[PDB]
RNA sequence: AAAAACCGUAAAUCCUAUCUUUUAAAGGAAGGAGAAGUCGUAACAAGGUUUCCGUAGGUGAACCUGCGGAAGGAUCAU
RNA sequence: CUUUUGAUGUUAGGGUAUUGGCCUAACAUGGCUAUGACGGGUAACGGGGAAUUAGAGUUCGAUUCCGGAGAGGGAGCCUGAGAAAUAGCUACCACAUCUAAGGAAGGCAGCAGGCGCGUAAAUUACCCAAUUCUAAAGAAGAGAGGUAGUGACAAGAAAUAACAAUGCAAUUGUAAUUGGAAUGGUGGGAAUUUAAAACCUUCCCAGAGUAACAAUUGGAGGGCAAGUCUGGUGCCAGCAGCCGCGGUAAUUCCAGCUCCAAUAGCGUAUAUUAAAAUUGUUGCAGUUAAAACGCUCGUAGUUGAAU
């Protein structure tokens, strides 16, 4: 479990072309920061 | 950047309601129907 | 503490989920004996595999050995009592020739269908589930009941069933009611 | 990376010159670590 | 009975000495990924000076030159 | 490595329930080790056992039984046949309660229950009727133990129709229409069960037709069973474990229809076993794919003609 810190977009690898939607999270357990993918067509605007 | 395009096509597609009832068989009767359709009428 | 009663499984999965020939053969068998899932086929396969494993292990063992004599006589008696071997093939080598249709022929459903007494195998399954069938003065309502040799001549309708000499059901009595008040007024 | 060093089937930079570059770098590192001791 | 002394069994606190784990930082210097960047053309053909090994010097860069070795050579041969 | 401060032995005593460097005095220089001592790590309590495997193996075991250890952390002690006991006592370290401020009381890793921690776990219920234990031993007591409540951890059985007639492509079959039987699920009342608690079983009454008493979760290019069907989007939005799809013809995105798989169950994440003869004793490879030490001698080890 973690608290959302930022929303970002990531490039795809070379032969493909798209902008993938992710969030940056700070973990409650130990305070570390990770990056996580948000699956779904428009699921990013479910997140504040 | 441009992350305001999220959920474009999902909001673009026009909505359509589904069909009415067409209830289906469940369990042993369904297997009976499959057996009859796949084997009985073929010879 | 934890309870001392135990439990075990009865089936197994095919390890290869989309093989065409196995799937067609299973549908053959299901439609022939009127079953519900692949689980019934798999449980019969499990039982047969255990039997065959015991037979193989005994057959490797020395002829005229004590363990062979005791366990082989026990297993052959069990098989002949179940109705799977016969009379002239009790030799511990005819056990390895037992197929799936052999065992799957002893279910109460197949027996009730084959002994007249029901128009179809599906009709047979429906009647068993509605408390219409006895096996020797004991009423049974489970279609996977496997019938033994000395019990196949006592299959019959139940004494508490409208098909075996009792009062009629909830529909006949209501029709007779309504007819009575129609004809008395 | 033993005898398979200097193996050339792909058009890379020559092995002994890369060896020389690494040795120069290591000499610099050793001098700068000694200066703090 | 209270109370003292001594040899023992000894919680605890402090001062030093090592050790293990985690961690801050001016500055220095590697690797991986990306973008249409600037400079040359070292390798692949005898790649236009055949390539490569150990060692030692030098130069913006890839690299060049001396000494000894190999063919995985461009020679199975006078 | 151990040995000034007991490390290895001998002599004499002390002490204990008894043997003993267990302790004290005198004496001697011993003891262990590449067949791994002395150290470090363990997200290590040990077994009986568990999972998966043709045979070998690999990985788990806090947790029903047995053995060990502990009661916030250490040390000391009384009673007693049995304790270094903690719902016994005495101090120190930490934490914390009541107060008239002089003082007095504390230990849920026992059963329930609360906070915190986190991905992660139930009722502040009834009873001594059964199994057993203690006593001044029928008769008292027991959160030992049993009974129920919550509970898709795991395991077993098993509904969601069946039949006939008439039509209809081929005796079938059923995208259909008719019409009567058979049944539980459900509501009420009993016989029972039980410390006249509730399940389960068995009877009586009522009670199915869109039997609305209406099955889901994932998929349809290949691996891998199943659509060259319609509408929208246009390297965007998105999908995809892997190869890949997406610029007007998208079998892969978003929807509708239809099909496929398993089915009261079905997906996702992490770990582990087979697959792996990709750890090889059975049973791998070493010219060029990863890999014969530059060469010889040599101790330990492994292996050695016939009678
Ligand atoms: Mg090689
Ligand atoms: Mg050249
Ligand atoms: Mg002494
Ligand atoms: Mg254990
Ligand atoms: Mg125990
Ligand atoms: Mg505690
Ligand atoms: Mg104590
Ligand atoms: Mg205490
Ligand atoms: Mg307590
Ligand atoms: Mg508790
Ligand atoms: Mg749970
Ligand atoms: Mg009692
Ligand atoms: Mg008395
Ligand atoms: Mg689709
Ligand atoms: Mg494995
Ligand atoms: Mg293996
Ligand atoms: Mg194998
Ligand atoms: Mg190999
Ligand atoms: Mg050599």
């Amino acid at each position: 479990k973690g608290i959302v810190v930022e929303k970002v977009a990531i490039e795809a690898k070379q032969p493909n072309s798209a902008y993938r939607k992710c969030v940056r999270v700070q973990l409650i357990k130990n305070g570390k920061k990770i990056t996580a993918f948000v699956p779904g067509d428009g699921c990013l605007n479910f997140i504040d | 950047g441009s992350l305001a395009r999220a959920g474009k096509v999902k909001n673009q597609t026009p909505k359509v309601p589904k069909l009415d009832k067409k209830k289906r068989l469940t369990g042993r009767a369904k297997k009976r129907q499959l057996y009859n359709r796949r084997f009985s009428d073929n010879g | 503490p934890k309870s001392y009663r135990n439990y075990s499984k009865t089936a197994r999965n095919p390890k290869r989920p989309f093989e065409k020939e196995r799937l067609d053969q299973e549908l053959k068998l299901i439609g022939e004996y009127g079953l519900k899932n692949k689980r019934e086929i798999w449980r019969v396969q499990y039982l047969l595999a255990k039997i065959r494993s015991a037979a193989r292990y005994l057959l490797t063992l020395d002829e005229k050995s004590s363990k062979r004599i005791f366990q082989g006589e026990a297993l052959l008696r069990r098989m002949v009592r179940q109705g799977l071997l016969g009379e002239n093939e009790e030799k511990l080598d005819y056990v390895l020739g037992l197929t799936l249709p052999k065992l799957l022929e002893r279910r109460l459903q197949t027996k009730v269908f084959k002994l007249g007494l029901a128009k179809s195998v599906h009709h047979a399954r429906v009647l068993i589930r509605q408390r219409h069938i006895r096996v020797g003065k004991q009423m049974v309502d489970i279609p996977s009941f496997l019938v033994r040799v000395d019990s196949e001549k006592h299959i019959d309708f139940a004494t508490t069933s409208p098909f075996g000499g009792a009062r009629p059901g909830r529909v006949k009595r209501k029709s007779l009611k309504k007819q009575k008040e129609k004809t008395e007024a | 990376h033993g005898a398979s060093r200097y193996k050339k089937s792909r058009a890379k930079m020559r092995w002994k010159w890369k060896k020389k570059r690494t040795r120069r770098l290591q000499k610099k590192r050793r001098k700068m670590r000694q200066r703090s001791r």
